[PDB]
């Protein structure tokens, strides 16, 4: 029974670590999409400037 | 004191291989 | 492209150690290797004074061994070392390419 | 446990920003992370008047923090736990004193707004550090600024009653532990007004409460001895007023006495143990 | 100046042990030789 | 021959699992002994910061035994007496002179002889026997009669908790007092500490009522002040009311004869909390003896001195 509880705790810690890694893998794309939206002048500007 | 009831076995000399004094 | 040649001057520092400096003459120093082991702040001194053999008075006395005690100071020196995170992540992974 | 908090600055900085964090590394600031709301920079914005009660209730609302480092973009700082002790310096525009005072105070700087507000033209965050000062120094300067702005507004009403030279002889010179310090000069105006209405409502409220509690203990030593002292000129005019206006007076009276009692208590109450003069630092824990 | 440098130890001294050499009684010659070593060292400087 | 309710192996491996890690040595003696310590350090940071199971294992493995702050003072060895006990709650009187290389503190016997010089049982003769002259502590304090006339004696006395380390010198005795946190021994090893309070200046508030905090109480009796020490397990914020009730039978009874002027003298005493000791251990009475005679003394173990501010009664 404590083997089952300890395996459940290992699954909890592994799910939390996978949650952290998945949080960075989505946060990295979020920062990339923020930078790509920050260095983007709109098309009503670049139809003439370009 | 603190040595009021204890036996002493050996000592630890400060590298005095022929001298007996010191600390 | 080799663009420009800059010269910088780092500062040479004469690094000192306690045996290298000269006031270690005063202090016979040891390596006690764990200072938690001594559990009394005082240290017993066995002072044994010799005797001078007088003959005319015929008044003999032994070596008047008297014992005093003296304290043991303790100190606590502390500093910081600033190692970077990326250098430790480099050091954890042994490379093979030059 | 890392009690350190990280704050990313918006843009890139420059030289005297590094010089002014090197000036203000030792001093401290409150908290709310978000680079706009770091400390009192949302009260010292000049589009509103910098008030004392809003800033004080914000300072008692939020926690406190020790600034530690400013790189090109980071703001490395640690906050205040009640648990363990941190190291504090003065680094303040008034350089007052540390002579072994076992009780400290943290108040917003009434001596100078710009004296503790540091400004950056590239970063409009206008952050500012409230003045840490010992408790007798704190109570002496709060008295000597409150009565000063009271006298200033009274001279503005009628200048014939109060003067400035005899009040600058005494109410501009705090003196504590042999040291004789000098200080002279909206926020103190409204703070004085709260005290002004509290000390004018305290007569009717005081006679009403001692008339309610006057004969509870039907022969008390303590109650009769507190009744023998106060003013014979005071205890006459109570029964003339209506009920609802009386209880509204007592209600506003109780709200602002609790507010001014918590305000006269020195807010963030630090406590020092051993102060080093040659390094200008002391160890402090939250109390 | 009598010199310009001095010879000193390169490391700290370590604590040596002394007293619990728990070897057995070897012979009569060993105890007699050690007794003569401990007592005739009174009158001998080298 | 039979089986116990506990197997020794399971308890042994549980203790081995819940054991704290050893503190990291760093040999500065030999480079061969130095490179292994720095390799252990970089492996420790690697397995404590890399995103794997090692980081959460070492994070759960860590226990948080924090050392308390200490107050180092320099007092005159003639204005002090080293024959008093170790765990005595000292009271640093604030010296207004900046041209003072030393400071001055107070054992309860010293301020007791100051209050008796400003105006008993066996403790007054014990304090006259320990501190032989009250004139020394009388001209040690600059303004004693004036500051007790204006009744601001309480904020000029800052309690610094109990005394632990006290060296003995000819001039300028150095003392070490724990100020915040647990009382503990610093230079002498961290084994055990007690707090000695004089029993005649220490009364139980709850026995008069009929955790465990400790309160220092100044009172301004109308012939001259007195300190008393109050122990109560009651509220931190409901200590003013009960002590107001306690000093109520004395205040007007000796305040009928006095009336103030140039207004002062309204503040009747002030009270700070020295700190808290545990409710598990009580206070055990003992005897404090000087070479003349003895005096009953109260020992308080396991104190956590957190000195608050003086609060007027």
């Amino acid at each position: 029974v404590e083997y089952a509880e300890y395996v459940g705790a290992v699954k909890t810690v592994a799910s939390a670590l996978q949650f952290g890694v998945d949080a960075l893998e989505r946060g990295l794309i979020n920062t990339v999409l923020s930078v790509k939206l920050r260095h983007a002048p709109p098309m009503f500007i670049l139809q003439t400037l370009a | 004191s603190a040595a009021e009831g204890l036996f002493h076995s050996f000592d630890l000399l400060v590298g005095k291989d022929a001298r007996e004094a010191g600390i | 492209k080799f663009e420009v040649l800059l010269g910088v001057y780092t500062n040479a520092i004469q690094y000192v150690r306690f045996l290298e400096t000269a006031l270690a003459v005063s202090c016979v120093n040891t390596e006690f290797k764990d200072l938690s082991r001594m559990t009394d702040g005082k240290i017993q001194f066995r002072i044994s004074v010799p005797t001078i053999a007088h003959g005319d008075g015929r008044r003999p006395s032994k070596q008047r061994t008297f014992i005093v005690v003296k304290n043991c100071h303790k100190h606590h020196i502390s500093t910081e070392m600033e190692l970077s995170m990326l250098d430790l992540e480099i050091l954890h992974s042994i490379p093979e390419t030059p | 446990m890392d009690l350190k908090v990280v704050v990313s600055l918006s843009s890139r900085l420059y030289t005297d920003e590094i010089a002014k964090m090197q000036q203000r590394i030792g001093c401290i600031l409150p908290l709310a992370q978000n680079v706009q709301g770091l400390g009192l920079g949302q009260v010292y914005s000049l589009e509103t008047v910098p008030d004392y009660v809003s800033m004080y209730n914000y300072l008692s609302d939020c926690t406190l923090a020790v600034l530690d480092e400013v790189s090109v973009d980071s703001l490395i700082l640690t906050k205040i736990v009640p648990g363990q002790t941190y190291a504090i310096k003065n680094k303040y525009q008034p350089f007052f004193q540390w002579h072994g005072t076992g009780s400290l105070s943290v108040m917003p700087p009434v001596f100078g707004r710009e004296h503790a507000t540091v400004k950056l033209e590239s970063n409009d965050v206008d952050i500012v550090f409230p003045m840490v000062l010992p408790t007798p120094i704190a109570e002496e300067v709060l008295q000597k600024i409150l009565l000063f702005n009271v006298y200033s507004r009274v001279v503005m009403q009628a200048p014939g009653n109060a003067d400035m030279l005899d009040v600058h002889m005494h109410l501009g010179s705090v003196s504590y532990l042999g040291h004789h310090y000098e200080l002279a000069l909206a926020l103190l105006d409204n703070l004085s007004l709260y005290f002004c209405i509290m000390v004018t409502l305290l007569p009717r409220a005081s006679m009403r409460l001692v008339r309610g509690l006057i004969r509870h203990e039907h022969h008390d030593l303590l109650n009769l001895f507190q009744e023998m002292v106060p003013d014979e000129i005071a205890r006459i005019d109570l029964d003339d007023l209506s009920v609802a206006d009386d209880l509204s007076r007592m209600r506003v009276m109780m709200t602002y006495l609790q507010s001014l009692a918590s305000l006269f208590n020195l807010g963030p109450r630090l406590a020092t143990a051993a102060y080093s003069q040659e390094t200008l630092t002391a160890t402090c824990w939250l109390r | 100046e009598a010199d310009n440098q001095i010879m000193g130890p390169s490391s700290y001294a370590s604590f040596v042990v002394r007293g619990e050499n728990l070897v057995t009684a070897v012979s009569y010659g060993r105890v007699m030789r050690t007794f003569e070593h401990f007592m005739a060292r009174i009158v001998d400087s080298p | 021959k039979v089986q116990g309710s506990v197997d020794r192996r399971r308890l042994q491996r549980r203790i081995a699992g819940l054991l704290p890690p050893p503190a990291r040595r760093l040999n500065i003696s030999r480079g061969s002994e130095f490179t292994r310590d720095v390799r252990g350090l970089v492996e420790e940071h690697a397995q404590a910061s890399s995103l794997s199971a090692a980081a959460v294992w070492r994070a759960g493995l860590l226990a948080p035994w924090r050392p308390p702050v200490f107050g180092d003072f320099l007092i005159h060895a003639s204005s002090f007496n080293n024959a008093e006990a170790t765990g005595t709650p000292l009271f640093q009187f604030k010296q207004s002179d900046p041209f003072s290389g030393v400071d001055a503190v107070f054992t309860p016997l010293s301020l007791f002889i100051l209050m008796n010089h400003g105006r008993g049982g066996g403790l007054t003769r014990m304090a006259n026997l320990l501190y032989d002259s009250p004139a020394t502590l009388a001209d040690l304090v600059p303004d004693f009669g004036r500051l007790v006339a204006d009744r601001r004696f309480h904020n000029f006395i800052t309690p610094v908790g109990p005394l632990v380390e006290n060296i003995k010198s000819t001039y300028l005795n150095k003392i070490t007092t724990v100020v915040h946190g647990p009382v503990v021994s610093k230079a002498i090893p961290r084994s055990t500490v007690k707090v000695t309070v004089p029993q005649e200046a220490f009364v139980d508030l709850d026995a008069w009522l009929s955790d465990a905090r400790l309160y220092v109480a100044l009172t301004y009796e109308e012939a001259g002040p007195r300190f008393t020490f109050f122990q109560s397990s009651r509220g931190h914020c409901q200590i003013m009311n009960i002590l107001r009730i306690y000093y109520s039978p004395s205040i007007m009874h000796r305040y009928a004869v006095v009336q103030p002027l140039h207004i002062e003298e309204l503040t009747f005493g002030a009270v700070a909390c020295l700190g808290t000791f545990s409710a598990t251990d009580g206070w055990r009475r003992s005897a404090f003896n000087y070479r003349g005679s003895s005096l009953p003394v109260v020992e308080i173990d396991s104190f956590y001195s957190n000195v608050s501010d003086w609060e007027v009664i």
